């Protein structure tokens, strides 16, 4: 899905705010993966060199 | 022809390009096809 600017209120069934929050989630989703990921890969043996 | 023309012009202005409209002040602001398409691809 793609969407325009030409309505700022409502972009599809979800209100602009919380659209917002949902992109800052989304966000916070992937990063935290990627840094518990990064710990277990900075404590594996692979790295003890 | 005028359609070929508009279509040039959207096209154009569509990518991130700074896009610079002028506007006579004889013409009301919402009549101006310049400030009304900058509005169109620029919300």
């Amino acid at each position: 899905i793609i969407v325009e600017g030409d309505h700022p209120s409502g972009a599809g069934g979800f209100s602009a705010a919380l659209l917002a929050r949902g992109r800052e989630a989304v966000f916070l989703r992937d990063r935290a993966d990627i840094l518990s990921l990064r710990i277990q890969a900075a404590k594996s043996r692979q790295c003890k060199t | 022809l005028k359609r070929k023309i508009t279509e040039l012009c959207d096209k154009y202005i569509r990518g991130p390009n700074i896009i610079l409209a002028i506007s006579a002040a004889d013409t009301d602001l919402a009549n101006s096809t310049a400030l009304q398409a900058s509005r169109r691809v620029d919300p």
